[PDB]
């Protein structure tokens, strides 16, 4: 339900 | 938030939300108070009945937003979070007195038009503001009902209640680190924090200094915006030695 | 911090939300 966020704020 | 509002944009620029890294969910608000230190509810964080205990890499904090799912390009800050800080006497074991957590940021978050830090009270503010029919404000992408989601932050303005009006709504032991807030039946309007709000702050501006202070953290409820329930919420002045033993030994 | 609770976009440049007055008239 909610957009992917950008994948530097995972790493 | 239930029975309230779209909120107007960069109208709460201390709202943060509490988000879930897997799966990507909503856990809770907050607020932000300086640019590394974030305040919510402990039980956004622990609550053993829920099997909740989460540590520092479970979540990232996300700052500036107005929509709820949207990744907010260029307006919203996403930070990761150093540690988090439960108050040592919180009681989730009975009634979530002292409902209070700190999270330091890994880094300092940019302020900006969508952006900005509430300020927490003094006892002068405290004493000033805090009395029965007083208004707050509650913000939060909680459920707009009990029993769906909303596509924006939602806003509601709620008075302050009685103590011995909120102690008689419940069965639930209310503590002096409480407070309750919401209109009575007999007074026709509605709002209520709900599920989901948790953790994000009722403010008040200071008709002094014309500051938004926040005087509580959205803690409990029996159900949402039920007649003759109350919200209650974390009572943020109450709590502030805590709060500024942490900051100024950890910060 | 010192400019804590000036929103930017209202008290900042002096312009008021919507329902702000509400709580005002509350503080009796
Ligand atoms: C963390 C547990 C807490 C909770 O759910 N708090 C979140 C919350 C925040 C605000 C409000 C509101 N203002 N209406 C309601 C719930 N909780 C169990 C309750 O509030 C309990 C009462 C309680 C208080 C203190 C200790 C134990 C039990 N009430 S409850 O009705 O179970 C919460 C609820 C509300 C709607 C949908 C599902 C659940
Ligand atoms: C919660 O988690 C920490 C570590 O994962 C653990 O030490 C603690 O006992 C757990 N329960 C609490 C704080 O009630
Ligand atoms: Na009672
Ligand atoms: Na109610």
């Amino acid at each position: 339900d909610f957009e992917e966020i950008p994948e530097e704020y995972l790493q | 938030i239930v029975e309230g509002s779209d909120a107007e944009i960069g109208m709460s620029p201390w709202q943060v939300m509490l988000f879930r890294k897997s799966p990507q969910e909503l856990l809770c608000g907050a607020s932000l108070i300086s640019d590394r230190w974030v305040l919510t509810a402990a039980h956004c964080l622990l609550y053993p009945p829920w099997d909740k205990n989460f540590t520092e890499n479970d979540l990232l904090v996300r700052i500036g937003k107005h929509s709820r799912t949207r990744y907010e390009r260029n307006i919203e800050k996403i930070s990761m979070l150093e540690k988090i800080y439960i108050h040592p006497r919180y009681n989730w074991r009975e009634n979530l007195d002292r409902d209070i957590a700190l999270m330091k940021l890994k880094k300092p978050v940019a302020f900006s038009d969508y952006i900005h830090p509430v300020c927490l009270p003094d006892r002068e503010t405290a004493a000033s503001l805090l009395q029965a029919g007083y208004k707050g404000r509650v913000t939060g992408w909680g459920n707009l009902k009990e029993t769906g989601q909303p596509s924006v932050l939602q806003v509601v303005n709620l008075p302050i209640v009685e103590r011995p009006v909120c102690k008689d709504s419940t069965r639930i032991r209310i503590t002096d680190n409480m407070f309750c807030a919401g209109y009575k039946p007999d007074e026709g309007k509605r709002g209520d924090a709900c599920e989901g709000d948790s953790g994000g702050p009722f403010v008040m501006k200071s008709p002094f200094n014309n500051r938004w202070y926040q005087m509580g953290i959205v803690s409990w409820g029996e159900g949402c915006d039920r007649d003759g329930k109350y919200g209650f919420y974390t009572h943020v002045f109450r709590l502030k030695k805590w709060i500024q033993k942490v900051i100024d030994q950890f910060g | 911090e010192a400019d804590c609770g000036l929103r930017p976009l209202f008290e900042k440049k002096s312009l008021e939300d919507k329902t702000e007055r509400e709580l005002l008239e509350s503080y009796i």
